[PDB]
């Protein structure tokens, strides 16, 4: 996985490539790895897949809660606090891998979060497989005071690095902006630099092809009146 | 430094009642009239800000509560009890539904769920009966817009528009003679003015009335853009400003 | 079967238009320790090859020995060992390769990885690694350690297949192989500010560039990271 | 010894135009002993479709055990759960045994009645959902399914053409893995007809 | 403790026609999740009408080609110039891969040619030198991808006439060099979509009676 | 890692290096060492950065709540309540802490918690995988009762050998003074500290 | 062990430390760990004592023959020969030597041969456990060209350091200085360098 | 189970005629590093009792702490805490077997081992050895670690068995303890030279020693010592 965050003028802006492997098998081409922990409050995972659905599910439940509870909009601290707590007490064995993002009414915001519960403040920060690919061009075209379309630019370069260079990420990049004073937009494949082309054959059989024993119409229906 | 109060304060008397559960109706009797009206397109629910001092900030207590994005609540009776059964019933929704199946309960069930912790302070060691009737109002896809009522006992009906506490009997009456099945949102609204206006005995303005409405999806409150199936929540708090402008065309 | 005691850290390299560049850093390292800041770990051979040599050093000795070695023996009897029969990269190259599938296959390997750059003859560009295990590859960017994982994804955004070469000049291609050595002394916890550069050209030959340093870093922005998260001052 | 490859065993899902399809292989074994060649791996709950391989003992107790939940949820939803919500449902149950899991691969299909659209999902041993617009495979095999359906799968096929391309993908795949054949099952589901057919396949 | 071995993946796939046989492999070379390199040649003209490649762990691989390509000029020095047949072919690195018996090349070997009647050979491989000749084969990391796919579509299996009830096979034919290719293309573009290790490029030596002729084409780059 | 803290006349000045690795990778090269669990008690942290990051939570938690009920907890208090958790967990944890602090009774104070949960006061401390490399400096250079400008360079001179030689310390140094003047945030870039 | 050599004006001297180790027990506390391989060649031994002097005994035997034949061999020539033992017998062998020598031509030089077998050509060098306390104190005061007095109180300083810090070095500080005017022993005790 | 960090080296001590000697270094070891040079492991309870300490020091100051904690426990409700009800050494001795041997049979030892000196009400000397395990045992001579080794056949010269306690004088005893403290610094590599001393005695009470040192070392010998064999020079 590559996913990488990046801070810019007003917000802040996170970006993931779209595959989940299985061995060395691709499970899946089209993976969503930004969730939303609360409308202003996103994050990139990377890791056991399983762990950072269920984590970000669980504190998103809990920010939901804690939000009506207080009358407050959720603060990116607060998801980063509770999260870092809960991978704390299972010692590494929740395999999720975090970079958390937001605005609230103090601000914009970026941290990092690891499996073992440690977490990280930075202006730019990158996280699984790829990271090192994505560091490598986030080093190297960063500066500050970034514009939107600038930070933009620069974390879709940063995992394009990951999709060529990294065996583990490939296919599309998704992209999560989050501007003081707007509402968060999501960009599901924001780039799409990976269609097949198209097969040289078709491989649709003629009908009766395969050999067939037996027939029947299978029951979905209740039990019928009368 | 024990609970041992292992054992029912809620008990049969010879005659079949069950006293503290009247007592708590007779509580809620007491407690300010809300409301609760059913449209074709959406539903309302409206009660009084009776303020305790004109020195409080009346806006700071709210009677009117989100449940779900799709599901709201009112009352009648003691606001404490009202307020922690919110709490409750929001965790439930998220523990006993949300988490298991990834989308928030339906009205009918959520509604049991809350009618659930209230039959329990009828028969468990050492509490009391809460001291409220709740108006549930809410939208599903598979059931449509539904308004309910859940009283002391645990006990909840369906309704097309009700009214409880304070001047309940009369509300009520108003409410069957204005009523029917062709009922759009905004009759439905107006309604519950008129009906409200009834029970209220001093200023009746924005700032002293709270209502809420289960209707249109609101994709502008949602917070953020990008997924096509998330449209927004179908609750909504009308605004101090909202009100009067419908107080004008009264 | 062996442990590496004291080793040097990323080789980098890529192909331009009219040769190749080759980078090492300065640093012999001890574990943890930084040990020894001034081992050259960039040897030329000849006047058109460069061998760039990561791993154990007392192993990087030894084949620098053995490359000295075969300069000596190649001008034996050998009229035309500053001419036609001189040394090539894939001379050169293929040489270090039998040794080190030798040596692995003896269960006693030299634990390094080597890139060997030059240009051959008739001006072609020659650049291909090999490893303790005797693995060989070419690519229009090759780098060793840290440098494959970082490096190369820098490298190939300047050269990302064959047909960009001939687009590359060594001004583009130095200014590539500079910053990447940088962002490897940010990120590489067993790297050094100090480092060698060898561009072996066709027409301008080989320039040999000594006791450079990584320069122009940004690192103002840590004033501003307080914490790790709550901490406001 | 590793609890996913003691039994064997193969599920397929497929989407194709206003259709899906799911197809199993019926083998059970002992490691190189096959013991039943009955072994159906396909359940449903309502129009609500659930392939599982991996271990045959979690197989049956997971059937049982969303039979369970599902006829709970009908007494209580007065519905019949979609698609959509059993995927989460399947998601939730496999977490919460987190770290004492039910070796299994399980597969959802179906068509949602309110929408008309076709559904398919896969998911891991704990419980992380792979919902694919195209396929799904699971089992001892799935390399080999991944590599069919890959190369014979394209979008949009009609009901009795989708058979064709899925069967093949099953039996090809089943043919070079020790431990899936021994008969197989393919179910055509349309929203208000679903169609079962078992395949004429080499039995070793 | 030191390892000996490793692995470069990559993928190869040999198909033989009436008259003609192919031996396509894709051009990525990795290790781990790093990429070394999107175009390292690993299908070689051997000489003598022969095409071969020894796909896995990389070191071995070369060694083994190397071997080979010697022991085909030892052939000629030895034998009056005479060519070597692909059956010969076969045995003899058969020795070569079984003279390693306990310390094996990790490698997956697919030759191709024509045998002494003018028609295609596939010969296949594992790492200790056990053979057989084929229609089809496939090796390397996405070998378990591809073979399923080969059996079906070269060799027709499970495939039977329409309404012959199942009791009448599709009868088996030769491919065309074209229908051939197109399966080769469809067999890499499957296998890069769900292989991480394939990708890059893939490179075809086709050879006939003529000799070997290459084709080239580009495949996905994640 | 490379972590000091010095007392000196005025009060005390606390020091680090801003490296976190993972392996030989630099996660982070801007690093915050330096945490703070109350106005004017801080730490160095070393070892574990889950680890020191949640017992210097804990730490600030437990002296927030000490406040509120008993006033501003001294500096050996707060050594003590990392010292509990440190022993304790000892099984569990791996944690190098130095605690640094300045009152106006006792002024400048410096306590190490290494890896066991032993407590140590001393004049002056050093920590981490770096500081092997600066013992001998740093017993030849230290003086008691230095100024603010002498023992900043003390430090910078300190943690620049420290970082010159142990791979695992590296980039900034950051710096924290702690005086009854208040409380001053330091930092000093490569290009400085290098030359020296 | 705690061994340095350093090279000065008039020539190069070698230091070290007099302990001998068993587990924590202290097997010699007078031990001589700088040994003749030739009239001004002279070798710091640290590792095992068994291999540091069958290696010493086989380069004493090499050079004596090297004499016989050739005359003089220079400095770099015995660190070569320590090279080859150490490199070709890597597997079976834990020796850290630092060589060092006095030519008329080459004046001064050490050469450091650490586990791997590899040579580094150094104006002075550090080696054994000891060591690692005095990277920093040695980076910071080396000078190229220092005097003979100097060069004694930098190698005296310098050890006395590494012997405060590393259990492992103790004892006496033993030295030997190479220059044109000949070979002189030097001894200090520890009432000597501890009060330093 | 864990394993010991911080630790501290010999405590040695012995019986005389009017009472007891017990010392220990000022050393607290890293392992090979001697990282602390200014630890008290001689901790004194009341007017009569000495506790000398070694192995872990975190292990240590927990008992530091106990100790400190029976002093005000005993003080409790008690008018002659300072008098016929203060603390003897045999209680203050059986209550850390106790709690050694309860820690050991949890798997969960503290990590030391201890010297209890003291003299009791009836002016008898005291003198008992408890460790991690729970073992116990008395001597007229005790020690622990490389005193064991060293130290006991040194001050069993002195006394040998227990007819010989009352023929030993204190002035003879501390000489005996002083001269084991500098072999000890000769030999133990996890040693100091600096040390506390403490006489407990029936009639002049608890004398407690600071910030001696180790003096009248022979090292001029070694100048004499060269090569390991043949070397003449
Ligand atoms: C791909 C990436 C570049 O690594 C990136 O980090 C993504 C990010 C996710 C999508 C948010 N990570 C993955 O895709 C993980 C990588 C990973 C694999 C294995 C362990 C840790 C990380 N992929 C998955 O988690 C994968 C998702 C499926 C394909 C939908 N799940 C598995 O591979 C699963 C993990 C099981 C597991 C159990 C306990 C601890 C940790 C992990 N493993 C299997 O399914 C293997 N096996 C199980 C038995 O049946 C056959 C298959
Ligand atoms: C740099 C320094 C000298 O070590 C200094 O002490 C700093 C101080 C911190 C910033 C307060 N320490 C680190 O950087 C630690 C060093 C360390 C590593 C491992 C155990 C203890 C200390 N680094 C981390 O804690 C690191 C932070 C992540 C990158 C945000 N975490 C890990 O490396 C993690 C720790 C797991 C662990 C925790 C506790 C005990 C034992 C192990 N380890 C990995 O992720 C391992 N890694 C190995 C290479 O493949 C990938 C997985
Ligand atoms: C003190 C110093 C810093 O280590 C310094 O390097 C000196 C330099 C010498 C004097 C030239 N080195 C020693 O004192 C070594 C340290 C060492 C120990 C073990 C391996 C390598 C180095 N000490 C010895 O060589 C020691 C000399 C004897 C006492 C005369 N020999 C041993 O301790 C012996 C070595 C066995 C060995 C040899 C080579 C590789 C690995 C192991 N070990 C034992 O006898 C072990 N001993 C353990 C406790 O129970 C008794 C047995
Ligand atoms: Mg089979
Ligand atoms: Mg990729
Ligand atoms: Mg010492």
């Amino acid at each position: 996985t590559t996913i990488v965050g990046v801070k810019f003028n007003n917000g802040v802006v996170i970006a993931a490539d779209t595959r989940s492997t299985q061995g060395p098998i691709v499970a899946d081409k089209n993976c969503a790895k930004l969730h939303r922990i609360s409308p202003k409050i996103w994050c990139a995972a990377a890791g056991t897949a399983a762990d950072t659905e269920a984590v970000t599910q669980l504190i998103g439940s809990n920010i939901e809660l804690h939000s009506l509870y207080t009358s407050r909009e959720p603060r990116v601290v607060s998801a980063l606090q509770m999260l870092k707590q809960h991978l704390f007490k299972y010692q590494g064995h929740i395999g999720a891998y975090l970079i958390v993002a937001g605005v609230d009414p103090t601000g914009s915001h970026l941290f990092s979060i690891h499996a073992h519960g440690s977490t990280d403040v930075g202006y730019y920060l990158s996280l699984g497989s790829g990271s090192l690919a994505a560091m490598a061009v986030l080093e190297s075209h960063w500066k500050q005071d970034l514009t939107k379309e600038e930070a933009i630019k620069l974390a879709s370069d940063a995992i394009q690095a990951g999709i060529w260079n990294d065996l583990g990420s490939g296919s599309n990049v998704d992209v999560c902006v989050m501007e003081i004073g707007k509402d968060a937009e999501y960009l599901r494949n924001y780039l799409t630099p990976n269609v097949r082309e198209e097969k040289q054959k078709s491989y649709k059989f003629p009908r009766g092809t395969t050999a067939v024993l037996k027939e029947s119409i299978v029951n979905i229906c209740d039990i019928q009146e009368e | 430094m024990t609970d041992r109060y292992s054992f029912s304060l809620t008990t049969f008397s010879p005659s079949g009642k069950l006293g503290q559960i009247d007592y708590a109706l007779t509580a809620v009797k007491q407690g300010v009239t809300s409301l609760g009206i059913k449209a074709t397109n959406g539903v309302v629910i409206a009660t009084e800000k009776k303020s305790s001092s004109p020195l409080a900030m009346s806006e700071t207590l709210s009677k009117v509560s989100l449940l779900t994005p799709d599901i709201g609540a009112v009352y009648s009776g003691m606001g404490p009890d009202y307020r922690v059964l919110v709490d409750k019933s929001r965790k439930v929704a998220h523990t006993s539904y949300k988490r298991i199946y990834g989308e928030y309960p339906p009205t009918k069930l959520l509604v049991s769920e809350v009618a659930k912790i209230m039959q329990e302070a009828t028969q468990s060691g050492g509490v009391r009966p809460f001291g409220v009737s709740l108006l549930i109002a809410g939208h599903d896809e598979f059931n449509g817009f539904s308004l309910y009522q859940v009283d002391p006992s645990g006990s909840y009906f369906p309704w097309k528009a009700t009214a409880i506490g304070k001047g309940s009997v009369a509300a009520k009456t108003f409410l069957e003679k204005r009523w029917n099945d062709e009922l759009e949102l905004e009759d439905a609204i107006h309604i519950a003015l008129l009906t409200l206006k009834e029970s209220v005995e001093g200023e009746f303005n924005g700032d002293t009335i709270e209502l809420a409405i289960i209707g249109d999806e609101n994709p502008d409150l949602l917070g953020y853009t990008g997924i096509p199936t998330d449209k927004g929540p179908r609750f909504r708090k009308l605004t101090s400003q909202e009100i009067n402008d419908r107080l004008e065309a009264l | 079967t062996q442990q590496p005691i004291v080793t040097g850290t990323s080789v980098i390299s890529m192909k331009y238009d009219n040769g190749v560049i080759i980078a090492a850093d300065n640093l012999g390292s001890y574990g943890s320790l930084l040990r020894f800041n001034g081992v050259e770990r960039l040897i030329p051979v000849g006047d058109n090859t460069v061998v760039g040599i990561s791993g154990d050093i007392s192993d990087m000795q030894h084949i620098e020995r053995l490359l000295k070695d075969l300069v000596t023996e190649n001008a034996y009897d050998n009229p035309l060992a500053d001419a036609e029969e001189a040394l090539e990269p894939s001379y050169i190259f293929e040489y270090l390769a039998t040794v080190m599938y030798q040596r692995r296959s003896k269960m006693n390997p030299l634990w390094n990885a080597i890139i060997v750059a030059g240009v051959q003859s008739n001006g072609d560009q020659f650049l291909r690694y090999v490893n303790l295990l005797g693995v060989t590859y070419s690519s229009p960017t090759l780098a060793t350690g840290f440098g494959a994982h970082m490096a190369n994804p820098l490298l190939r955004k300047v050269v990302d297949r064959e047909s960009d070469i001939p687009k590359t000049t060594v001004q583009v291609a130095e200014e590539a192989i500079v910053n990447a050595m940088r962002v490897l002394y940010y990120r590489d916890a067993r790297s050094s500010r100090n480092f060698s550069l060898a561009i072996i050209d066709k027409n301008t030959g080989l320039t040999f560039k000594k006791n450079l340093q990584v320069e122009n870093m940004k690192w103002d922005f840590a004033k501003d990271i307080k914490g790790y998260g709550t901490q406001k001052i | 010894s590793d609890p996913s490859s003691i039994n064997g065993g193969i599920v397929v899902a497929m989407t194709g135009k206003d259709c899906v399809a799911i197809a199993c292989d019926l083998r059970l074994g002992s490691q190189s002993l096959g013991v039943s060649n009955k072994f159906e791996k396909i359940f449903h709950y309502g129009h609500v479709f659930l392939g599982i391989t991996g271990l045959a003992t979690d197989v049956t107790t997971l059937n049982e055990m969303f039979r369970y939940k599902t006829n709970l949820y009908k007494l209580k939803e007065e519905r019949a759960i979609e698609p959509e919500t059993f995927t989460q449902l399947v998601s939730s149950s496999l977490y919460e045994r987190r770290f004492g899991p039910y070796f299994v691969g399980p597969v959802v299909a179906g068509i949602n009645s309110k929408s008309g659209k076709p559904f398919i999902a896969g998911f891991d041993l704990i419980g992380c959902i792979d919902e694919a617009k195209d396929f799904i495979v699971s089992g001892t095999a799935s390399d080999q399914l991944f590599g069919m359906c890959e190369s014979l799968y394209e979008p949009n096929l009609e009901p009795e053409d989708l058979f064709e391309t899925i069967s093949q993908a099953l039996l090809n795949a089943a043919d070079r893995d020790a431990l899936s054949g021994w008969g197989a099952v393919v179910y055509i589901i349309k929203k208000d007809e679903v169609v079962k057919r078992y395949l004429k396949m080499r039995q070793d | 403790q030191f390892n000996p071995y490793g692995d470069n993946g990559g993928t190869i796939l040999g198909i033989a026609g009436e008259d003609f046989a192919v031996l396509a492999g894709d051009t990525r070379n990795i290790t781990d999740y790093s990429i070394n390199s999107r175009y390292e040649p690993k299908v070689f003209d051997c000489g003598d009408n022969i095409v071969m490649s020894a796909n896995g762990f990389a070191a071995d691989g070369d060694a083994l080609v190397k071997r080979f390509k010697n022991s085909v000029k030892w052939y000629h020095f030895d034998h009056n110039d005479k060519k070597l047949s692909i059956n010969s072919a076969a045995r003899n690195i058969q020795h070569l891969l079984y003279g390693k018996r306990f310390f094996p090349y990790y490698v997956h070997t697919i030759i191709a040619g024509l045998d002494e009647d003018g028609k295609g050979a596939v010969y296949s491989f594992d790492p200790v030198g056990s053979y057989e000749r084929e229609q089809c084969r496939a090796g390397g990391a996405a070998a378990s991808l591809i073979m399923p796919f080969l059996d079906n579509q070269v060799n027709f299996k499970n495939q039977y006439e329409p309404g012959t009830n199942g009791k009448v096979k599709k009868p088996l034919k030769y491919l065309s060099v074209e229908e051939v290719i197109k399966l080769v293309r469809d067999s890499f573009t499957s296998a890069t979509e769900r292989h991480i290790q394939v990708g890059d490029g893939l490179e075809i030596l086709i050879v006939t009676k003529d000799g070997v002729r290459k084709e080239f084409y580009e495949l996905k780059r994640d | 890692t490379s972590i000091m803290a010095v007392t000196f006349k005025d009060g005390v000045i606390l020091g680090a290096d801003s490296r976190t690795t993972t392996g030989a990778y630099i996660a982070n090269r801007v690093t915050d060492k330096l945490t703070r669990v109350h106005d004017k008690i801080w730490c160095c942290r070393s070892g574990s950065a889950a680890d020191t990051q949640a017992i210097a939570d804990i730490v600030q938690y437990h002296l927030e709540l000490y406040t509120s009920q008993y006033g501003t907890p001294s500096t050996e208090t707060a050594a003590s309540v990392f010292k509990e958790l440190c022993y304790e967990n000892k099984d569990n944890l791996t944690a190098g802490i130095i605690v640094a602090g300045y009152d106006d009774k006792n002024k400048g104070e410096v306590y190490t918690i290494p890896l066991g949960g032993s407590v140590h006061k001393l004049p002056y401390a050093i920590a981490g995988s770096g500081s092997t490399f600066i013992y001998g400096y740093c017993d030849k250079n230290f003086r008691e009762n230095m100024s603010k400008e002498e023992t900043v360079d003390f430090i910078k001179h300190s943690l620049s050998q420290a970082i010159k030689w142990d791979g695992s310390s590296g980039g900034v140094i950051r710096m924290v003074v702690l005086t009854a003047a208040g409380v001053e945030r330091l930092i000093f870039y490569p290009d400085e500290y290098e030359q020296l």
